């Protein structure tokens, strides 16, 4: 029976979709976990609880695949693209019944992926990135969902002036790794610098002879380590040995080169790019055509911080790669403001790649479900009654929606067939600051139709070792 | 309780629905059943194979009610009310999981039968107002289907005519009021089913006593009918709480054959035999009503209580040898249209009598409906097919939480094309789109999956008709039985003593 | 769970019989609880009908076999096996081949008319020269005999029972041979008689040679006949007067009686087996004939009167129908080449269940070579590419273990009896096919 | 299916090695304990194989062709049992090398046919004519028997008893008809022949019985002279007897009422009617036969054309016995019979002296089917194993190694009569078939002889057996 071993892994994946159902929304309901190590952690965020679930069913991993990539690629919905995951392995369940193969099941979802987001794009407005009061509203709304509130005015422009600079025109996909939100302590919400040449994560020699401060430097990035026409040079930290001599600072000073050592490893690929320069293994390799270029070069303190900026790279194969800096008292509160201006960027990314915006609330899922049930009929054979099911596996996330609020579920879902009927998009989330951008809904229903077909193409698994 | 019986009602019904479903249609199973007086034979009809079902769950219980009920209003529609109640309740159980009350399904299924019964009459056809030279051909091959897949599909030519001067004669125009005890349905062992004959009256299965009887009645030079007498009373002389005076009573009104519900002497049929009155003995009280409704007769309680006009008077009566059987019953016509018609049927086995039998009884029961309703529509599943249509398209115009009823309900209605085309050998989902791409981009009309087979699509040519009020009589008790489902949410069930 | 039981519990009916089938099968043995009603038969219905049965699919095939057996009364093994391999093949047809049940009824039903018209075409009949037409008797005679203690003396038996069918001229009726069985001598030993020789005498003491006797069934009459008993009195008298009156004449004794006579030329009274017998003489146009089996022993008997009414009904049938096909498993190979030549255009849920029946044709020759000693596989397949194209004569051989032609062996078959086997065994198992449950009531 | 074949050829093969012992007056004797607790000991294979009460129902098979062996030959009980055993045995093997028991079957019946015809080229010719080694055979028979001395004029007398019947062409002739009567009293050297017949019971010992008559009619009668004034109901059945003129009645015996009433004896005295009674139901139907009367049930059904003849009817005077015979039945339609009276002083002598000439009479029988004598002792067995050596080589396919085998099983007889007489099994064996390329049937100056029929009916039989036997593939439960 080599359908009824994946008809056991379909129940299995359809019980975790059913744990992170409760958890959709605001309202929904939290999940404890405690992990064998004895940390017990809490959120309703979904990817973090795929994450630390510790799935040991093979099948049941891939949602775990997908919500990595719903945030890589959208930023939004790794909770509703699980529920929608799981709305088409139960609509399988009847067509295997049937008599059905699930190759003519996973086929027609790429024609129904294709046709919703058709679709969805007939009922989109399309908006513009030359516009800049649309990008600071859309990412205000997103601000409110955190504690802070009457903070976030400021923040609205920060997010929405970085990503305007390096979005140009035609960019398609923008990496959100390049902007780097630099959590230091001391200061307040309203003390920001955009520096977008670079921002680095470490401080400057605190030794006698370091100069601090460079005009007109070559900043290289240096793996190796000293121990026993460059103006400013990197040194890897390394806490096993030394990094830098107290003898080669004082070397280096009367030359007039200014020292920056114990630079985080991790920033090592970062810097590689946006500066457009190249790390350097040994000194024998050691060129200057691998250096950068920096007008000005100085260490700027607001309170505590002793940061060093550079402005003005200049490099024609790199671009303006910008590290927004955030400042905060508490340590509550740069992690809450670093997290909340992360699904910002995200949401600001989504109208970079694909234009255009949508209501959300579940708004479009119940017009889609209603236009792909008058459209089955045009359609013949085995293929016509998969557009009837997959309409109905559209409602889940809608329903939910209802069901976590509190609302009445069957109530307030017969009430968007009967107001979405008469008007268009109209229900009204527009009047309370309610936008969800067209990326979203359209990858989420994009790596859906992805993560079924994987799950239904599995017909058995051995042991391999 | 709420949480257990609910689910388990939904299963309880499955179970006893899916052992039918292979037997639905032509192409169905004949099941064989042995009956506990000892009749045995073998047939497909609903009615009959459910009856034979007996088990102690409460939920199929209501299908034998509702069958035996519906047994004397149509009795070959017991197979498509329970396969279409119960796609209702597989369409109720989804409900109930969304937050649904189960009496909204039970008025949910209200509305959306009353609006399907408009939709369906706005495209239904009738034969009279149509065409008067067909009303002969529709009523000879509407029996045809029934009688395809028995032995009779060789004779059945000859059986279509029988079953529709049977029908007629036992109803008027104007009422069409037919009743199954007016119809006798009778049969013995022996010779084949090409001799079998129309009697327009009893039977009684009298041999005529002694032989040296006269077997054929004469009218006498010209006399009123054949004089029979009724006697409530027992041939004996009276006595407190002979023979000569009985016999001068039935001779002096004109009385040929006397009939008594009890037996006789010797002797009487030896003063009987003189005067050539043959004589009847041991009729059931049932069976002497039957007498003076068809012959026109009274009921005389007293021997002197005789007189012409109360004698019942027939066209004739004459004793016809069937094969070998030593029975020679008699066989009483008359000329005018009576209120009473038996059919009589022979066959080589007693299986094959019973066999071909009941399958002309089911050919009774589809030309007493198609005479009741002289509009009739098309079958064969194109019924369902575009009644389930109307239903959806006007449930988006419908809003609330019956809008979901009424797509549930139009789901429901496809069942039935999806089970007769998986008894066809066909996709039962690539034809049922089939039929819905035909009666919208193409044109409407009524084209349903092929119970026989054929190269393409479109029965309407066939001229296979399903009658009106037979149709909208299944989606009626379909829908009051759902209903009476749902309101039984507790099964007590006592112990044994 | 009711599919499976079917399948399977009506393969079981035909494991039993499986061992009757052809002249070298074998015979079964059966033992009730008192053990010593065990009886060793090769007889088909007497296996069927003695053997309890608790499926009610296997029920069907009893009833089913009955019918057979009163039309003819052999094959009816071949018949019951024909309807297990087409069910047992039907396993596979529905499981891993995807195939609707409906769609292998309507195989077999398009199947059946292709095995009837290869049956047709391969009939050849001579009208001219009755001699030998009379040949063909004697080789259908022989294959009627086969299976049975009879086939020893069944080269003697073949003219007993060829003349005996051409002394008719009439009436397929089998009421006119009348079987008489008497214990001692050997089988060899069986005459044909046209006297109608009879097992009572009659009278007390009455002459035993009667001349000019004028038979009356019950005057100025030689010879009463009376169904029950006589009184003493009137035996006496019947005496003086004449009159000689006939007694124990039951049902079966008068209508032989009204199919010869009424008058008769001389009544003859013989003595043989230690009983009176009476041999008629000179009837009017004598139709009925007389057939004296002497046997061994009481069960000797016993299976010897069902084999030759089994023989007589078949060549009865011959009379009607002149037309002779070639058996010995040539019979079921050439129908396998219609199947397969019907199979060039097919549909494709037909395709399989249509080629399914062609190979159920070849398991019927296949189990007549297991019996044999022979290899089933092996020379069957040899015959088949012989077969296959062209030049079809040949058929199985059960002796020599070669390639035989069975028109110089002399075997050969009617051409009503195979498409009654085609007929029955398929009606047989498109029942079975159609039942996929089974519901019995609650019993009292 | 070669489960069920396999099973019951094991089954088979412990029943044949267990009667293999008893071959032979040296055999082993077998006990048998019935449920009842009776415990019979004696080597005979008829008795142990049907008080065995076997379950097996193929190994039932054993007992109805024994008693075939005995009814036909007459000798071989034993010897049949294992020539049964020892085909089954050599089909093991067969089995193993995928042959199918049709050709095994059908290869035994070719083999017995042509077994047939190489005893009777090496058999001696007799004829029935020359009464020397008439005597002579049944007179040796006897040496295994109590009667010793006077087992000498024992043998004439069923010479000629069998030569009477024997005719030529009559072949086989019934035994049923040869009825031995046993009584207490006198001797063996006292025998008459008494061709007419003989009765199994005395006469009418009550007053006025006359016992004896001369020139009488003899018929069977099954009614009964009984009370219901009594004497007028006496006198009339008297009186119809007398319209026949019948002076023997014959009564069958029933315990339901007497026979004749002794107020009827005073009735037939005066008549001079001799009466019989208490005859037992057996001799019913031979009383039947040589007689050529018939069964009178009623009074009415008694007629003179049933009636037959008797010159003299008397009860011979001796010590404890009283015999009755009748000579001269006079009848030509019915053939005559043998019944010889059997006298002794004790009990045991008459009994196994009836048993005695049991076997005298089938061996001489024997050579009315089929004339002939062949020496036992292993000869035949043996012999038809020298003529199949050389025959076996001429065959053709898997019936050559049937030839082999077939000869293998035929030497278990022989070897079996070497063990059981305590003598080495193989080294008789070998000496006999040394000395076969000169002698060939040489036993004969021992004067031991063995008819051929006993040979020829014991091959046939196992033959028969043996295929019926691989002919069931199942075993089914049908009530």
């Amino acid at each position: 029976k080599p359908q009824e071993v994946r008809k056991a892994n379909i129940i299995a994946a359809r019980s975790v979709a059913d744990a992170i159902r409760t958890s959709l929304g605001p309202k929904g309901m939290d999940k404890m976990i405690k992990t064998s190590r004895g940390e017990i952690i809490i959120s309703n965020d979904g990817h973090t609880i795929l994450k630390q679930m510790a799935i040991l069913h093979p099948v049941a991993r891939m949602l775990v695949e997908v919500s990595a990539a719903q945030d890589s690629e959208a930023g939004d919905g790794t909770t509703s693209v699980v529920i929608l995951t799981g709305a088409l392995l139960g609509a399988a369940e009847r067509l295997l019944n049937k008599g059905i193969h699930p190759t003519i099941i996973a086929d027609s979802f790429q024609s129904a992926a294709k046709r919703s987001v058709d679709i969805l794009l007939e009922m989109c407005h399309k908006v513009s990135l030359s516009d800049r009061e649309q990008l600071v509203r859309a990412a205000s709304t997103s601000l409110s969902s955190k504690i802070v509130s009457q903070y976030s005015s400021f923040l609205a422009p920060l997010a929405v002036d970085s990503v305007l600079k390096i979005s140009d025109e035609n960019s398609k996909n923008v990496d959100l790794n390049d902007i780097r939100l630099v959590k230091k302590v001391g200061g307040t919400i309203d003390d920001t610098e955009m520096i977008d040449g670079v921002v680095l994560t470490q401080t400057a020699i605190k030794s006698a002879g370091g100069p601090t401060r460079k005009e007109k430097a070559k900043i290289g990035l240096i793996q190796f380590q000293i121990s026993p026409k460059c103006n400013v040079l990197l040194i890897q930290k390394s806490i096993l040995r030394d990094a830098v001599n107290d003898l080669a600072l004082h070397f280096l000073s009367k030359l007039n080169i200014m020292v920056v050592k114990d630079i985080e490893r991790e920033e090592i690929e970062f810097l590689s790019k946006g500066l457009g320069c190249k790390p350097i293994a040994d000194i024998e390799l050691f060129t200057e055509d691998r250096l950068g270029s920096a007008d000005l070069v100085e260490e700027i303190d607001s309170d505590g911080s002793k940061i060093v900026r550079v402005t003005g790279i200049r490099n024609n194969n790199a671009r303006p790669t910008v590290s927004v800096v955030i400042r905060g008292a508490n340590n509550m509160i740069i992690d809450e403001t670093e997290r909340s201006l992360h699904d910002a960027l995200c949401v600001i990314r989504c109208l970079v790649k694909e234009r255009g915006l949508i209501a959300g609330g579940g708004a479009p899922e119940i017009e889609i479900s209603r236009r792909l049930s008058k459209e089955a009929r045009s359609m013949e054979g085995v293929q016509a009654f998969i557009w009837q099911e997959f309409a109905s596996a559209l409602e889940v996330i809608p329903t939910t929606l209802a069901e976590n609020a509190g609302l009445n579920s069957i109530k307030v879902v017969t009430e968007l067939r009967s107001k979405h009927e008469n008007g268009e998009l109209n229900d009204n989330t527009y009047e309370e600051h309610i936008l969800q951008p067209v990326l979203v809904s359209t990858s989420a229903i994009t790596l859906a139709s992805e993560c079924v077909k994987s799950i239904l193409r599995i017909d058995d698994i051995a042991f391999s070792r | 309780h709420g949480l257990e019986a609910k689910k388990s009602h939904i299963l309880a019904a499955r179970s006893v629905a899916s052992i039918i479903k292979t037997s639905l249609g032509p192409r169905g199973l004949d099941k064989i059943l042995i009956s506990p007086d000892g009749e045995i034979t073998i047939t497909n009809d609903g009615a009959t194979i459910l009856s034979q079902m007996e088990l102690d769950n409460e939920i199929a219980k209501l299908l034998v009610q509702l069958s035996k009920s519906q047994d004397d209003e149509i009795g070959d529609g017991t197979t498509g009310v329970v396969v279409l109640a119960s796609a209702l309740l597989d369409q109720a159980l989804e409900l109930i999981q969304k937050g649904i009350h189960p009496i909204k399904i039970a008025n949910g299924f209200d509305e959306a039968a009353k609006l399907a019964i408009s939709k369906l009459e706005e495209t239904c056809d009738d034969i009279s107002a149509s065409n008067d030279e067909l009303f002969r051909d529709f009523l000879l091959r509407a029996a045809k289907t029934s009688l395809g897949s028995k032995i009779v599909s060789k004779d059945h030519d000859r059986f279509a005519e029988m079953a529709v001067e049977a029908v007629i004669n036992v109803m008027d125009k104007d009422r069409k009021d037919v009743d199954f005890d007016l119809i006798k349905m009778q049969g013995r062992v022996g010779g084949s089913i090409s001799d079998s004959k129309l009697i327009n009256g009893v039977i009684l299965d009298k041999d005529f006593s002694h032989p040296q009887m006269p077997k054929c009645v004469l009218p006498k030079e010209g006399s009123d009918g054949v004089k029979l007498a009724i006697l409530t009373c027992p041939f004996e002389p009276p006595k407190p709480k002979k023979f000569k005076e009985m016999i001068d009573d039935v001779k002096k009104a004109g009385a040929d054959v006397v009939i008594c519900q009890w037996g006789f002497d010797d002797e009487a049929n030896h003063l009987l035999l003189q005067n050539d009155l043959p004589a009847v003995r041991w009729v059931g009280g049932q069976e002497l009503e039957h007498i003076a409704i068809s012959t026109n007769g009274r009921i005389v309680p007293r021997f002197q209580d005789l007189s012409k006009d109360k004698l019942g008077t027939c066209s004739r009566i004459y004793e016809q040898e069937f094969g070998t059987t030593k029975d020679r019953m008699l066989i009483i016509e008359q000329s005018k249209e009576t209120k009473t018609v038996t059919c009589f049927v022979r066959g080589s086995n007693k299986m094959i009598v019973d066999e071909a039998e009941r399958a002309l009884h089911d050919s009774l029961c589809v030309v007493r409906n198609l005479v009741k309703d002289s509009r009739v529509v098309y079958g064969g599943g194109a019924a369902e097919v575009t009644m389930s249509l109307a239903v959806s398209e006007e449930a988006d115009k419908q809003r609330g939480i019956d809008q979901y009823a009424f797509r549930g309900f139009a789901q429901a209605l496809d069942t039935i094309p999806m089970t007769l085309a998986e008894n066809s050998g066909l996709d039962p989902i690539g034809t049922l789109s089939t039929l819905k791409s035909k009666q919208l981009k193409e044109k409407i009309s009524n084209i349903g999956v092929d119970c026989l087979g054929y190269g393409s699509n479109d029965m309407k040519e066939l001229f296979v008709v399903d009658p009106f009020i037979g149709k909208k009589q299944q989606i009626l008790l379909a829908t009051q039985l759902c209903r009476m489902i749902l309101k039984i949410d507790n099964v007590i069930i006592s112990g044994k003593d | 769970n009711a599919r499976l039981s079917a399948f399977v519990g009506a393969i079981a009916v035909g494991d039993l019989v499986k061992s009757t089938l052809g002249p070298k099968g074998m015979d079964k043995l059966l033992q009730s609880a008192s053990s010593n009603t065990c009886m060793v038969t090769n007889d088909g219905a007497t296996i069927l009908k003695s053997i309890p049965l608790d499926n009610p699919a296997a029920k069907v095939l009893v009833n089913i076999s009955k019918v057979q057996d009163d039309e003819v009364g052999d094959g009816t093994t071949s018949v019951t096996v024909l309807s297990a391999e087409l069910l047992r093949e039907a396993e596979k047809l529905i499981d891993q081949s995807k195939i609707h049940p409906q769609t292998i009824i309507e195989g077999y039903r398009l199947a059946s008319a292709a095995a009837l018209d290869a049956l047709t075409k391969a009939a050849v009949d001579n009208s001219h020269d009755k001699t030998m037409f009379r040949e063909d008797l004697i080789h259908i005679a022989k294959t009627t005999l086969s299976s049975k203690i009879l086939s020893q003396d069944k080269d003697h038996f073949a003219e007993l029972a060829t003349n005996a069918i051409l002394r008719l001229k009439g009436s397929t009726n089998l009421e006119h041979i009348q079987i008489i069985k008497i214990l001692g001598g050997k089988l060899s030993d069986s005459f044909l008689d046209e006297g109608f020789i009879l097992a009572k005498k009659f009278g007390n003491n009455q002459p035993k040679r009667i001349e000019n006797a004028k038979i009356l069934i019950a005057f100025g009459i030689n010879t009463f006949i009376n169904r029950q008993l006589i009184y003493d009195y009137p035996e006496q008298l019947f005496t003086d007067l004449g009159i000689n009156s006939i007694e124990h004449a039951d049902f079966e004794g008068v209508e032989r009686l009204a199919l010869v006579t009424g008058e008769c030329d001389v009544i003859e009274e013989i003595m043989l087996g230690e009983q009176p017998f009476l041999k008629f003489s000179g009837c009017k146009a004598g139709e009925a004939c007389t057939i004296v089996l002497r046997g061994a022993t009481d069960q000797t008997l016993d299976e010897a009167e069902r084999s030759l009414h089994d023989a007589l009904s078949v060549l009865s049938q011959t009379t009607k129908e002149t037309r002779t096909v070639l058996g010995g498993g040539c019979a079921e190979m050439v129908m396998s080449k219609a199947v397969d030549t019907e199979a060039q255009n097919i549909d494709g849920k037909k395709s399989l269940a249509v080629e399914a029946f062609a190979r159920a044709l070849r398991q019927l020759p296949t189990i007549l070579a297991d019996n044999a000693g022979f290899d089933s596989s092996e020379l069957v397949s040899k015959l088949r590419s012989s077969i296959y194209n062209g030049i079809s004569t040949s058929g199985l051989d059960l002796n020599n273990g070669t390639i035989a032609d069975m028109r110089q062996l002399g075997i050969v078959e009617s051409y009503k009896l195979k498409r009654a086997v085609v007929s029955s065994a398929s009606e047989a198992a498109e029942v079975l096919l159609r039942v996929d449950n089974i519901i019995r009531a609650r019993p009292r």
